[PDB]
């Protein structure tokens, strides 16, 4: 839905957030990586990044995405957005900060979009797996099989079960926009924002609309100038100073939240059963690390549970009151044994 | 500058609706049953009990 | 479609006071600067003021001081200039125009008003 | 820098010695992997190759590239050099034989640069691990921990440390400048090389800068001509021929020359202490497998050095005279126990 986009578009900006590893370095990147969540079973993982998909600077016009290249919200084509683990991930959907993408395991996460001319990568350290559901150890959702109930998250645009926080942004510390005019220090002020300063001794700790050049300093090394901006919000994250900003506890709902859905799980090769009487020989035949968990249906249960990862044959003491196993994601399956004819009581 | 303030607080995950597992106390409680009877030449008939 | 509607043209006297307004439509945010120039005519354009709709943050030339003023209202979300006493170099169109905020800086004009021309004189 | 690339320009070029696995199948291309170096810390590797980054045909600019396409070195624009292991690697800089690239860990090194024709890809079996520095073994350098000594191929253009050898080339083989003139073999020499050349029966062994030609023959088959050149001097590499003037050892700095450095090593989680008198009990939840090393501190040390991967449980019995235990990459604690207040002598 777009009414939740246009809730976004209110006071959300990218912003410049320290991201490790920008290619090959730290530094300060317009698409930052915070709070990665990999908790789904098929796959898929959110990304919560620091630039604003969608969100071009007019509208929404899903095929754009938004970002802050110092002090410009700069709105392009989304060209490539790409997503690595340890091989590119096929990214589902993306919305406001969010990402969601579909990405193999591994123990990285990285993020990039082409500027043309820049590829503004970040990429964070986290470990993140494969969760396969059922009782087969399986690597991708299988073609076939069968549907059991899995926690993924939603490709949905949109639900408000879910929310994060906006704050108003800290005072972004700037030194570029300080130049000399004739000996002394000036602060160029963007026209648009109040540029707080503070240089040698001190000086006006509020900031003036208009442009100002200070006696009591004449070299920038002991000046330097808070650029804020308080006509548009950011969400408060750890990576950013906190201003005296302490009101406002925004709201925002988060776009891929966790639902209840349906995951293929691999149907195992069936085995083969030896019911000789007195006992049940199994000859089982994985392709994947499977489960085998078997109980007594009689006054002492002795249950027995082991994980099959490769071709095998076990036997089981089956009683005239009933053996019970389950074997993959089968359906349990149940044997009565007894009555067998060896020996002649005449 | 003698000055930096980490501030990190533990919460409920979006997770914790959808996945989490809730810790039962059990007592004797009730035992039923739901049977299905026949005598002479009325057919089946069940119900809880 | 997002659209500008200014008042109509106006025709006036010096001496007392004028009133004019340009309004949004097709935009849903009032996240926004709008900004008011005045084009002579056959001559260029000088940029007059402009106001953020949110809180009504005010940028101003430096020569208009007094003789002009710039408010806005959000019940309609519209902008509000006004001479407290007009003067014969005031005959002009005015031109209010649409600039979404796009970072510290004021940015582009996307869209504009038709334009309302004053005719103020003897 | 600026003029460790004019250094390495005075005698350098690029050449075709070899390549195993170029794209499918081995072939001789002009990037030929050779003594890949592996052996700092963080991932970060060392790969040398046979084409001159850095460096143009004229000038240095160094986001150009030349290489030696068959008998002309020829400079590109570097377009993308993409270097990978068993993901793509984020290579951080390049100078003359050499390029620098943080690499994930893998069994295989393979290179390329696109020409905007062909890809020019260059594979080797090569194994490269990922060393994490200190206790604790993660995966991928963190975001936040110790700040530990570590060696790592460092990133500067010029050094003077280390030095490898160029030598006279070869002789470069060829039958393409070999044509039938009338009904005998011409050797067209390519205005600059006195090209050897040698027939059926044993023919001017010096060779020479006119085109010549001789009647030994009628066909191009069973004389080949070697190219020859004294202008432009090439690193002594295994794959290349030997020029039979056994003269000019020149020295060629090494520029990514290891040097120790301060990596970032993941600092494990704050280990559950329960100090029950007479003993120590310790419930150690790693998110690595990180390992704990304890030691009595009397007359006897007494020590125990495990590798912990998963959520455990440790009992240590200290006495009187101490027990000193480090966990992961944390700072040594020490633990003196006595005097439990088990029963009364009343």
């Amino acid at each position: 839905d777009l009414d939740t986009h246009f809730t976004q578009y209110k006071l959300a900006r990218p912003y410049i957030a320290d991201c490790p590893n920008c290619g090959h370095s730290r530094c300060d990147s317009p698409i930052a990586i915070e709070e990665v969540r990999g908790d789904a079973h098929a796959g898929v993982i959110r990304i919560q990044t620091s630039a604003m998909f969608g969100l071009k600077t007019d509208g929404v016009d899903l095929a754009y995405m938004s970002f802050m290249n110092g002090k410009t919200q700069k709105s392009i084509k989304i060209d490539n957005l790409h997503v690595r683990t340890s091989a590119p991930c096929s990214l589902v959907s993306h919305h406001g900060y969010y990402i969601l993408a579909q990405c193999p395991p591994g123990d990285t996460v990285t993020v990039g979009f082409h500027d043309g001319p820049n590829r503004h990568t970040c990429t964070v350290a986290h470990k993140v797996e494969f969760r396969p559901v059922g009782r087969e150890k399986y690597r991708h959702p299988p073609e076939h099989g069968v549907e059991l109930p899995c926690n993924r998250y939603t490709h949905k645009r949109a639900d408000q079960g879910h929310y994060v926080e906006m704050h108003q942004p800290g005072l972004v510390a700037d030194h570029s926009l300080l130049s000399i005019h004739s000996a002394k220090v000036k602060i160029t002020v963007p026209s648009g924002a109040q540029v707080k300063y503070y240089c040698k001794c001190p000086d006006v700790r509020k900031g003036i609309t208009s442009s100002d050049h200070t006696t009591t300093c004449t070299d920038v090394k002991q000046c330097r100038a808070y650029l804020i901006d308080n006509k548009k919000w950011v969400y408060n994250s750890g990576r950013l100073p906190r201003g005296e900003g302490d009101t406002f506890k925004g709201k925002l709902h988060v776009p891929f939240v966790p639902v209840k859905a349906k995951c293929i799980a691999t149907l195992a090769p069936e085995p083969l059963v030896e019911h000789k009487h007195r006992t049940l020989i199994l000859h089982l035949h994985p392709d994947h690390p499977t489960l085998l968990t078997t109980r007594s249906l009689g006054s002492d249960a002795n249950p027995t549970r082991q994980w099959i990862e490769r071709p095998t044959t076990v036997n089981f003491t089956v009683t005239g009151e009933g053996l019970e196993y389950t074997w993959g994601n089968h359906p349990p399956k149940r044997v009565w044994a007894q009555e067998s004819g060896e020996g002649n009581p005449h | 500058e003698n000055t930096q303030m980490s501030e990190a607080y533990v919460e409920r995950s979006e997770e914790c609706s959808i996945d989490h597992a809730k810790a039962y106390k059990v007592h004797t409680g009730t035992v039923q049953a739901m049977v299905n009877i026949t005598y002479g030449s009325v057919s089946w008939r069940s119900a809880d009990v | 479609v997002v659209q500008l509607v200014q008042s109509g043209a106006e025709v006036k006297r010096p001496g007392e006071s004028l009133r004019i307004s340009c309004k949004t439509s097709g935009y849903r945010f009032t996240d926004i600067w709008i900004n008011w120039v005045r084009q002579r005519p056959g001559k260029g354009l000088e940029w007059m003021g402009s106001i953020y709709l949110d809180d009504s943050d005010i940028r101003f030339n430096p020569s208009f001081q007094g003789h002009v003023t710039i408010s806005a209202d959000k019940s309609t979300s519209t902008t509000y200039l006004q001479w407290s006493s007009l003067k014969a170099s005031d005959t002009a169109t005015y031109f209010c125009a649409r600039s979404v905020w796009s970072g510290y800086y004021i940015g582009w004009f996307d869209v504009w008003g038709p334009g309302v021309l004053v005719t103020v004189s003897s």
